[PDB]
Order: structure tokens, then C-alpha cells, then sequence
């Protein structure tokens, strides 16, 4: 998903 | 304030996931799938669609 963590 | 003029301008795109804005240059425009590429500082790169994108310059 579009998520750094 | 998209198309081929942001191309050389450093943006901050918001990632609603995480609730952050990251930043990053747009490196590129491809004029007929009215794509940017976003090269981050952090080394990700994404490209996106920035009309449906939150961002902003500086």
C-alpha cells in the first residue's frame, strides 16, 4: 500500500 | 498547477496514508497519459497523476 512505514 | 511547466520544480505530494507529505522533484511529464514522475528525496519514486493527488510547490 501507499505507506512508507 | 500541472502539465509540462511543473517538470524541474520541487513538490511536497501527500501520502493520506500516512498523513505526510513527502518531498521530491518532478523529473518528467508524459504529455499523453498526463503523467508526472516524482523522484523523492528519500529514493522512492512514483508516478502519478497529480490532478487527483494532494500536493503542493515548495
Amino acid at each position: 500500500a501507499r505507506t512508507k512505514q | 498547477a500541472s502539465g509540462e511547466s511543473l517538470v524541474g520544480s520541487r513538490i511536497k505530494v501527500w501520502w493520506p496514508m500516512d498523513q505526510a507529505y513527502y518531498k521530491g522533484v518532478v523529473e518528467s511529464y508524459d504529455a499523453a497519459k498526463k503523467k508526472h514522475l516524482v523522484i523523492y528525496d528519500d529514493g522512492d519514486q512514483e508516478i502519478l497523476y497529480l490532478k487527483n493527488q494532494k500536493w503542493s510547490p515548495l
